[PDB]
């Protein structure tokens, strides 16, 4: 339905540099830890602040990735309370977007209280393909794009390749 | 005898995209691509002997000119095409520096892409994605379903179809004119009938008939080549009376040396692909052909089993 | 351009032996003051960093730095032609697609020359070395190898603990537990066997035995090994060369982190 | 309690090398006159029996016998830390759940200590050795190893036949047949190479080559091997130690019996 | 009958090491002037040919030639009993079903005797050696082994090119390319290290690296190796023995 595409477009539209991590492939939370800490707390060489996008967070069979995010959140809550109430600690200055297929996955139970939950319901692919057609100067009828979406079963990569093949002809 | 001559399939193998009498749409598409350049990743699928390997070879040759030797990487199923090869050699070829015209690209031809392992196919994704501006991939396979969907998503899909009677007839007439062979209309008709949309098989049968008898006549073609095995099986299954089917099975198939396994398996194919009768009767005939099979595979393969299968099929057709 | 001639092909072969197995891709860069190289393993827990100064070569010429990346396996495959005593010259133009390795015997006789295909790697050299480490120690590298080889059998984790005048390596797993305790000492009968230790703060870190095993290879380059540990950063194991050094930075296990 | 210190860890390592592979569980028992150990393979055709007297140790103390069983594989896994020259001390209380192996270098320096988990095995030591055997012979163990290694290639069965002044080893299988014939002889130029034979009755027994191959390992413990054969019992192959011996009792094949 | 006694079992063991792996069946024939043996691999690109004259033996008797075929693997399996210093005697009757290998130590002591089952092979010895080859060269065999071992890593094909006073070995594959160039030279400080070359015509042939690797084994039999190349026939790599030689004929690529 475009969960990943919407996260990327809205983060870029808001002036953030997007860093994507697939949480299912990274079978080393404790190691990844260094990647996430560098991406949240170090200045990137880019002029634009980083937004972390974590895809497939429900696929992490090892709670390492989610434990690291929970530890970062708890550390930032402790650091904020010290700034509010502390008489005379890395604060989270970067947004985190997480994407799942299943909300009630057991691994996410600890993360949910820190999250703003947004449901994406079942058009967005058609709008994207039209924008590609217009930028490549291709006059494609909207009917043929729908027929290509139906052929590709909502695979965005397959849609773009079939469109590229139609353009070369 | 000291040496042989090149066969007509290899000698008259097309070297220009105009000589291909295949699917006109894809042929003109590839011709315009070679004329303009910017060849994208492609996967050509179809059936054996319709001009898939020759098409991509002609495209690569016309697109690369004299740089074909150092700009085209050919890998067939005869060579190792595992994860190690894709990791080392294909990546080294894609990363190789080469000064080409501003409209050409390095081509990696992979014949029989349906035989590559899953690991190699998975590794090829980023290999073709990171070097898509100086290296292009052309796959030639028979079953597009054997190639993973991520690989198909990054390339065009060209599905080649069977060659109609007119195209194969025109190509055979061109070959006869180029070879000065004595022929006749019924002989060419029998050749095309026994070819079944297979241009390579058609040219092979033509050359064999020429070298065996000299005159391309239907009698010679039928005495040297076998009437499409499936057609006699279809005529046997579509028989109305039991005695006619039994006589057909006895004379045409059993008295000519056709093994029972070939008869039953050809029988299954004919039925599955049948369209004259309804679905339920077709399923019942397939069931009978298959229960028998279960006996054919156990070593009980004789003429009595096929006769009983035909009798059961007729009893099913007997309302 | 790259033009570096090693007196003995053997030195380069041992250096590459150090990157061997534990990393796949290496990024070299030659420049006016020598050659450096960095390689990081896939899990990113180990960084192998090399520095060879101009004086380590018999001939070195550089009027224009060149950065080149390559597959380590391909390089070692070719790195057994040095006869060890052969002369080795690394050669490359300013915009290379390959790296040339030229081995020659003293006499004009036999010349083995290779042209290795390069890989494009985004230049991004890390500079993770610290000013001060919690503790610093050096000891014979063969001794360090034995210590690692002992404990490795017992567990996938080997702990290094440092307290005043005490260095203790420990492994504990299924079949039981083991420990090797060493104490600082100056041997005048030959100081290359001494064990030095400077502790600013007691340290206690755990490392994945598989990685320490990769690191011990440096013994072949130096008699001693320097180990610098900190609770704030990857540990540094260093093997000095004549004008240069081979360094291994290893991230401590968090609880499960190599 | 168990308290046995070997001068060189190497002796114990070679002894265990003898039990290695051919048996899985070993039952040790230390007592006032030394240490004994027995292990029987699963098919029960081979018994490995050890005896180490008090004098084989640099230090031995026993005021209360202790019996302990363990997995041979676990033990050997740990038995490569001896540096061979290291000192080895076996330690255990009177009701142990583990056996402690303590390797130490001369200086206080490095101390490798292991705590091996024990297995509970019903104490049932066998006493199958005979008063007299039909024939007795000794020869250099390296020679016996070669004889076994030769014939092994030809068959899974090697026959030993003894007649007056003649010892003959024979194997016969698919590719053909082979035989090694040796004769008794006294070499004064060095009697450790002599071949003695005392025959009270001609013997002719067949053994499974796989087992004889396990047995030849004892060469590493002694220069000579003693072989005692009988038609009434398992054959005895013995390797003497300084104060002790390692014995292998092997049941002859009935026609098919290892 | 066959009756050949080698002074040292080691010589025979090294000779067989040469046939080892690259061929499965070997056809031996003993006769009045010695023993010959030929073996061809399955693909028929390599022929291993041996000749041992009467003088290479400590004792040789032949009043009636005997031809015998056997499995190479079976033979090598048995060929590690020679102690190298043991004496080895090959024995067979005029119509053998087996070949007897008899190893004995100086003293009567230990006698290892084997009876190897023979295979029936249609006698058909090849005589493919040429009168003249395009080029001929010899060099230390250890050097040739290194050259082959270097290049092998790069490709499954190693090309040998010869021009006046120049011999060049080349391999080119996935990871890159390599070459070893050697020049003829006479070393008086010890001529067993010299590199001779006689070129009647420049040659340029390609061989499968897997085969050259099989061939280098001959280094263990001789200090030098002779290589004879032609564009008309299989190349000949030869390792001389005292009274004899081990030859490898290898068919070039296409
Ligand atoms: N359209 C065509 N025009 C002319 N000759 C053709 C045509 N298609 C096939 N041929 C002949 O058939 C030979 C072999 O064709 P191929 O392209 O190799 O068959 P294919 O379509 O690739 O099917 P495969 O290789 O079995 S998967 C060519 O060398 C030609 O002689
Ligand atoms: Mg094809």
């Amino acid at each position: 339905i475009g969960k990943t595409s919407v996260a990327h477009v809205i983060a870029k539209q808001s002036g953030f540099s997007v860093s994507e991590i697939n949480a299912s492939d990274e079978r080393a939370g404790p190691m990844v830890k260094e990647k996430i800490y560098n991406l949240l707390f170090n200045h990137t060489f880019d002029t634009n602040p980083v937004c972390l996008v974590a895809d497939e967070i429900d696929g992490s069979i090892e709670s390492g990735f989610i434990r690291i995010l929970v530890d970062i959140m708890q550390s930032d809550i402790k650091a904020t309370n010290k700034l509010l109430y502390g008489q005379p600690s890395k604060l989270l200055t970067r947004p985190i977007i997480c994407i799942c297929n299943n909300l009630y996955a057991p691994s996410l139970e600890k993360l949910k209280p820190f999250c703003e939950i947004i449901a994406v319901k079942r058009t967005t692919l058609l709008e994207r393909l039209n924008l590609i057609c217009h930028k490549e100067n291709m006059n494609i009828p909207i009917k043929a794009i729908n027929d290509l979406i139906d052929l590709a079963q909502g695979d965005v990569r397959n849609c773009i390749n079939n469109l590229q093949f139609l353009a070369s002809n | 005898t000291l040496s042989l001559q090149l066969p007509w399939v290899e000698k008259y193998r097309p070297q220009v995209l105009s000589d291909i009498v295949g699917n006109k749409e894809t042929i003109d598409r590839l011709q315009q691509i070679a004329k303009d350049g910017n060849m994208p990743h492609m996967i050509i699928s179809g059936m054996p002997g319709i001009g898939k390997t020759t098409s991509v070879h002609c495209l690569a040759h016309e697109l690369l000119g004299r740089s074909y030797a150092d700009g085209v990487l050919e890998l067939n199923a005869s060579d190792d095409r595992g994860i190690d090869v894709v990791r080392n050699q294909i990546k080294h070829f894609a990363q190789k520096k080469l000064h080409l015209p501003p409209g050409k690209h390095k081509i990696v031809i992979l014949d029989e892409a349906d035989s590559m392992t899953a690991g190699a196919q998975q590794a090829l994704r980023r290999t073709m994605e990171l070097y898509s501006n100086s290296t292009r991939f052309a796959f030639a396979c028979n079953q597009s379903n054997k190639i993973i969907e991520p690989l198909q998503s990054r390339c065009a899909i060209l599905r080649y179809s069977k060659l109609s009677d007119e195209d194969v007839l025109k190509r055979l007439l061109q070959i006869i004119k180029l070879e000065d062979v004595k022929y006749t209309n019924d002989g060419l008709e029998a050749i095309i009938f026994t070819a079944e949309g297979d241009m390579r098989q058609a040219i092979n049968n033509l050359q064999s008939t020429v070298a065996g008898h000299g005159l391309v006549n239907a009698d010679n073609v039928f005495k040297i080549v076998d009437s499409p095995h499936p057609l006699i099986v279809k005529k046997m299954l579509l028989a109305s009376n039991l005695e006619d089917s039994i006589q057909i099975l006895r004379t045409d198939l059993w008295k000519k040396g056709y093994s029972s396994i070939d008869i039953v398996t050809t029988s299954f194919r004919v039925t599955k692909n049948l369209a004259q009768v309804k679905e339920s009767v077709r399923l019942e005939m397939i069931k009978e052909i298959g229960l028998t099979h279960m006996r054919i595979l156990e070593g009980v393969g004789t003429y009595l089993q096929l006769a009983s299968m035909l009798a059961k099929i007729h009893k099913l057709n007997n309302k | 351009m790259l033009e570096a001639k090693f007196e003995e092909a053997s030195l380069f072969k041992r250096i590459i032996d150090g990157f061997k197995d534990c990393v796949q891709l290496v990024n070299f860069q030659c420049k006016e003051d020598g050659i450096i190289a960095q390689a990081v393993d896939d899990s990113r827990v180990l960084l192998v960093s090399l520095e060879i100064g101009v004086e380590a070569f018999q001939e070195y010429r550089c009027d224009h730095p060149v950065t080149l990346g390559m597959d380590l396996t391909s390089l070692s495959k070719i790195l057994r032609c040095g006869n060890n005593t052969d002369t080795l010259t690394l050669i490359a133009d300013n915009t290379p697609d390959s790296i040339i390795l030229l081995f020659e015997d003293t006499k004009k006789d036999r010349i083995a020359e290779y042209s290795l295909k390069l890989m494009d790697i985004d230049a991004d050299f890390l500079k993770i070395e610290e000013l001060q480490y919690d503790s610093t120690l050096s000891l014979p590298s063969s001794e360090f190898s034995k210590i690692v080889r002992d404990l490795s059998q017992l567990s996938d984790s080997i702990n290094i603990m440092i307290t005043k005048e005490t260095i203790k390596f420990v492994a504990d797993g299924d079949i039981g537990s083991g420990s090797v305790i060493i104490k600082p000492f100056v041997d005048m009968e030959h100081p290359e066997t001494s064990i030095k230790l400077e502790m600013d703060q007691p340290v206690d870190l755990t490392f994945g035995a598989k990685y320490l095993l990769d690191i011990i290879k440096g013994s072949s380059l130096s008699d001693r090994v320097g180990i610098r540990l900190s609770s704030e950063a990857p540990a540094l194991f260093q093997f000095d060369l004549k004008s240069g050094f081979l360094q291994f930075f290893l991230a401590p296990k968090f609880n499960d982190e190599e």
